[PDB]
RNA sequence: GAAUGUAGUAUGCGGUCCUUGCGGCUGAGA
């Protein structure tokens, strides 16, 4: 039922707080995590909610370029609906319905829920590269074979959807095993004359193998090009460390930011009674990848420029490549901004 | 918390939740009082063929003291609180 | 704690001597405490016999036994005044009517506690740091040396008898010479009258009490 | 040996210790408020620094020499200031929960198997320290809830 | 997110951006990013002082909107005559924030769920770190990571403002310095030697004129021709760019460590455990933070604040060349900065 | 899509009460809410919690097959052995969605028919 | 299995503080001076650098520089209590920065081949900054344990 | 016997307030 799949790289430029209100814990406000592994995660319902909100805003403001041409939803509504189009745009003008392309791609409004569904199925954003502080260098981008196995298993989903062959051959040579006291890291972190690297508060002996990091690096180039979210990818290859699954789990659990927010009584000038609460934030420069699966638009009476999924894919790629979103909500305090870079596989 | 709660810290836990989720102290105290009074009368279905406990609940008596004499008061109080929250959820859905 | 076994407040950027605003606030508060103790020593002791007895017991526990030594002197008066201003600020409402003469104007106890703030209310006066005016930094030196020559150091430390031995070992500490001009500034947040009262009290404190080290030897004294 | 029985043991133990502190130090509200604030602050210290770091930090606020690290030998009533009493009581509760749970009779008998949690951090692996960290965070959450419920400041 | 304003913070006095969530060797640390360690001021703390300062200006009727005084009592009365006195009583008893503040920053904690604020105060990142030097007493130090993060900030405002012309100002910066190398002006390099001394290290000087000039131009565009009290050209020769880890070492070591004591009048010395250490951001440090402005979501807005542009100019005209207090130790003259409101 | 040997090291057989308790409480409960763009906050009453089966959950279902009703069927689907091979081949290594959260990336399951 | 460096830090600090407490239990002055020196050392390191602190420790020891091998120092061979405390502090710091908690331990030591004073003498500033962080951390642990279990003055 | 769809745990909140790096020491001995 799905013909094309487009990946969605996410690079946090500010701390990200995806709130998880379904937690029976009063110590802090935690970010949602995969319960069975503890890895940080952003649910598709949250990710789709910010995608649909951003896409609707662009269509309302007439900024989406379709087939290298501007899109006019108002004019297209007359071409699509003809009769009762003026009645329909009143609902959108009253914020009761969403513009045409938004309803085609993500789905109709709550009132018109039973009319049809959307064209895309926003996946779940999972961890790919975690930033932890290191003794040598400012910090390091960390991953693990479990994350790598998850990424390779994700390409099987795309390969099966598009009936491709080279997609599953991308990581077919990835057989990386790591002891608890071993790691594979670049030369920007290795302590001089020791073959050791100190991530956070752990000393890890450096393994002697360069193919694992090299093939991993070029995989990101396939999905994100050479421009690694504004910086050359070779500049960050030297600071990528591969740690064991258990060691990576410790980094995900405890190295996330914890901030002690507070409110102060204006009259007294000190902290108000009972006004003290702490939150947990995903660290900045955290790389997460989603997987958007898009099928044919269920709703009929649609313009030729959005005929098939391939036509729909180019709309998402153009309007979202190298774009900044706000996932999770702490917007008023400048938290949640993330760079987004889409792109289909080979 | 209804699964893991006991009669000793019933009042303290309820008071904490009320003062946390209320608007002021008087509303929290009123919620604590109404929860404490109402949740006493709730019928329970134990695994054993026990109707005496329901008979004690049906009137309002030394059942509270009898609960201390009773050998499975923890299950009784847990079922009582869970049923009271279930019925108040029904009422809230009805009004809303 | 420096390698030289001594140090001096030098600015991290320009390496000039300066007086931190915390020191100014502390010396102003302590001069207010001393003036209050001298002016109304026994009165507040009568008003606050309970806390003074508690303080005497605390001193007794710390200092050997001294079960009822507790000399009701200016030291204990200042101690109980500080305890009132630090942990029993609510009890100061009774003595808020009292006024102490500083310079020419009078200042209420409530005015003082509003100036310096408490554990539950922020102070109403901002105490800025003091810096030397750069005009004189070229003509006269802003830094100079001083001498510490502790004869009888073993007598003071190891308990040896005094007399004409224990050859002294001298060490030196840096200090700004006398006559160096400084600029002070205090800003209020609610009432400017509070700012001017704090300015007068701080001026009197620097005139009499003095700030910095060796304030008991006449060091750190200022004049108009 | 399910989750809910562990939660029952945590609730019972936290209520017991908070009630003991409330009854023993009912007159002085300063120590009660200090204990409540220290409890509500403790788990975040553990998250930011670690269980060993916060355990040592608690041990450094005793204003009295300690012969050897041991929670049983502590006696918070000896200290005078409310701060030291609160720190000693919090450390004692944390260590006794991590070393004995709710007693040997209860389902949860602790993790360190009677050892001082500071020693357990000292000579055990990182995985065990992480598990003890999670247990300490959970018990501290329960203690904070009960202290906010009962203790007055 | 229609328009974004960049706020520049320059510390006249040491700033203790309190953290209060950790313990260290030198007690009372400052809030820093965990994975990097660079000193930052989180948006929540920075927003609070801005909101608090805004309240005093409005409550004292000092805000100049469209070069006109803002009488909030009548403005609220005209806008909300249905409950003009009811709302006034709420702010009279400090239960609610005044009219303008709720529009700009957001409603008070009492009315949390009424709407959302129109301002997204970003975190304040380190831009220039003053580091002691042999010649050129202190050098403004920057790192490739900082400018790279600055480049992404310019990309964000460019996307928000839909102005590509501002997205290529600093795009010509790409430097790969080793630990022992640096890019510094002539004022820091020792005479007769291609080496510089930055408070603990001897770094060989790498020669490339455009890198500093590009950065110098960026600040000139960002904050005008007055660098908080001195010409930019007077400081263009004092800027030094150091390696990534060298900059990290400087921020983790060169921060001010101040020893403070409490003197009990009973004895005259330091009390029992009455001494503690406080960590401060060094004086003359530069920190920037974007102030994103969205559509004001309040109902029945006045015509003077209806759109984002009218909000932006009010923010600029009220928070430019002003002095604020950041962090604790307000009463002892600490945490004072001079703020500059700049637009790309 | 994973090596079989990498799975053999991660089986943990527990007691029935422990296993039963895990399935009740170790599943992901996800809080959900709808936001109105008019105010930017949440809508009153638009808050609820939904529970999801965790990923990496190996389910298995027995598929019972019988001889189809004789209605002049094609020559390739006469007996049961032919009608099961088509089902197994067309569904092995498939990827279909179950449940009512397809649009938010919930439901995709990899199927392995037993050959 | 892996072991976090914080565990090695705590173990080393507890070992050295317990060793000085047990060896000089009668010497109250030695314990008090060592506690004061341990609490004052990190500030000196921050103000003047690690190498200056290490040399200043030897200045009070009256031993000359450039012959500084910590293995060749008998800290008990000094008559004065201040000299004893300074020798103990210098030996502990140098041992941590040169060997860590032992070769078999998780932390094998930063310098690992010579005395940390010589390391600061003839090595780049990034390595001395790493050593400064390590020294500050171990000094914090030692100060905590000394303030807890050692008699003050 | 056969025969879901639509949905951002978000909105508002300053790790603040109170704390003198103080205490003691002959640039002197012939």
């Amino acid at each position: 039922m799905f013909e094309k799949a487009v990946v969605f790289g996410l690079y946090s430029i500010t701390p990200v707080h995806a709130g998880s209100g379904a937690e029976l814990s009063v110590i802090a406000l935690p970010i949602q995590r995969e319960r069975h592994t503890g890895f940080p995660v952003i649910w598709g319902q949250s990710l789709k909610g910010v995608l649909r909100s951003r896409f609707r805003q662009l269509e309302l403001d007439e900024k989406i370029e379709v087939e290298s041409q501007k899109w006019k939803w108002k004019e297209k509504t007359k071409e699509v609906l003809k009769e009762k189009a003026d009645e329909f745009i009143k609902k959108v003008e009253e914020r009761k319905r969403d513009p045409l392309l938004t309803e085609i791609v993500f789905g109709p409004a709550t009132d018109g829920a039973s009319e049809h569904a959307g064209a895309v199925s926003v996946g779940d954003a999972k961890i790919l590269l975690f930033p932890v502080r290191s003794a040598k260098g400012v910090f390091a981008f960390v991953t693990s074979p479990i994350v790598i196995q998850r990424l390779k298993e994700d390409f099987e989903l795309v390969s099966e959807i598009e009936n491709d062959i080279e997609l599953k051959q991308i990581l077919s040579r990835f057989k990386v095993e790591l002891s608890n006291n071993e790691t594979i890291a670049g030369n920007a972190l290795i302590l001089n004359g020791e073959n050791k690297v100190i991530l956070e508060d752990i000393v890890l002996k450096v393994k002697s193998d360069s193919n694992v990091i090299e093939n991993l690096v070029e995989v990101l180039k396939t999905l994100f090009g050479d421009n690694f979210f504004g910086k050359p990818i070779e500049s960050i290859k030297e600071r990528i460390a591969i740690v064991s699954d258990d060691v990576f789990k410790s980094f995900t659990r405890f190295s996330t930011e914890i901030v002690a927010r507070v409110r102060i009584d204006a009259e007294k000038g000190t902290v108000a009674r009972g006004g003290l609460w702490y939150e947990e934030f995903l660290p900045s420069d955290t790389l997460m990848y989603s997987l958007i699966a898009v099928g044919s638009p269920k709703k009929e009476n649609l313009p030729k420029e959005v005929d098939n999924t391939q036509k729909i894919v180019n709309v998402l790629k153009v309007t979202f490549n190298n774009a900044f979103l706000q996932i999770g909500g702490d917007e008023t305090v400048g938290k949640g901004f993330v760079k987004v870079r889409a792109g289909v596989l080979t | 918390f209804a699964d893991v709660i006991s009669k000793e810290f019933l009042h303290q836990l309820v008071k904490y939740e009320a003062v946390r989720h209320s608007i002021d102290k008087n509303l929290a105290e009123e919620f604590q009082s109404v929860f404490a009074r109402g949740h006493q009368g709730v019928r329970v279905e134990l695994e054993g063929n026990d109707e005496e406990i329901n008979k004690y609940i049906s009137d309002g008596a030394n059942l509270e003291t009898f609960l201390d004499k009773y050998e499975k008061a923890v299950d009784v109080i847990r079922k009582q609180v869970r049923g009271f929250l279930n019925l108040v959820k029904i009422l809230y859905e009805s009004i809303r | 704690e420096s390698v030289y076994e001594t140090s001096i407040r030098l600015h991290r950027n320009y390496g000039v001597p300066y007086i931190p605003g915390s020191a100014l606030k502390g010396v102003a508060k302590h001069y207010a405490f001393s003036i209050l103790a001298r002016e109304n020593g026994d009165e507040i002791l009568r008003i606050y016999e309970s806390v003074k007895e508690d303080l005497k017991a605390r001193i007794a526990k710390r200092d050997k036994i001294k079960k009822n030594d507790v000399p009701e002197d200016y030291y204990l008066t200042a101690a109980v005044i500080q305890e009132l201003f630090e942990k029993k600020f609510d009890e100061l409402g009774a003595i808020r009517n009292t006024r102490v003469e500083i310079g020419d104007t009078v200042i209420s106890v409530g005015d003082i506690v509003k100036i310096f703030g408490t554990q539950k209310e922020e102070g109403s006066v901002i105490f800025f740091d003091a810096f030397p005016t750069p005009e004189q930094l070229k003509d006269k030196p802003n830094l100079e040396l001083d001498i510490m020559n502790p004869h009888y150091q073993p007598y003071y430390q190891h308990g040896e008898p005094p007399g004409d031995w224990h050859s002294p070992n001298p060490i030196f500490f840096l200090t700004v010479p006398a006559g160096v001009e400084f600029t002070f500034a205090v800003a209020s947040r609610d009432l400017d009258d509070l700012a001017e009262k704090a300015e007068k009290l701080l001026k009197e404190a620097l005139k009499k009490f003095g700030v910095g080290a060796k304030t008991s030897l006449g060091y750190g004294r200022f004049d108009a | 040996m399910d989750i809910r029985e562990i939660e029952q043991e945590r609730a019972s133990f936290a209520f017991k210790v908070v009630s003991d502190i409330k009854d023993k130090y009912s007159q002085n509200k300063k120590v009660q408020g200090k204990y409540s604030s220290y409890a509500e602050k403790a788990p975040t210290i553990i998250l930011n620094n670690g269980l060993g770091a916060t355990l040592a930090f608690f041990l450094s606020k005793l204003e009295k020499p300690i012969d050897d690290v041991d929670y049983k030998s502590i006696n918070p009533e000896s200290f005078g200031n409310a701060e030291n009493i609160a720190y000693a009581f919090l450390y004692k509760h944390l260590s006794t929960w991590l070393a004995e749970g709710n007693g040997k009779d209860s389902a949860f008998s602790g993790l360190t198997n009677g050892e001082d949690p500071l020693k357990y951090i000292m000579e055990k692996t990182a995985i065990d320290v992480a598990i003890s960290t999670e247990e300490a965070l959970s018990i501290l959450n329960w203690i904070k809830k009960f202290a906010k419920a009962m203790l007055e400041e």
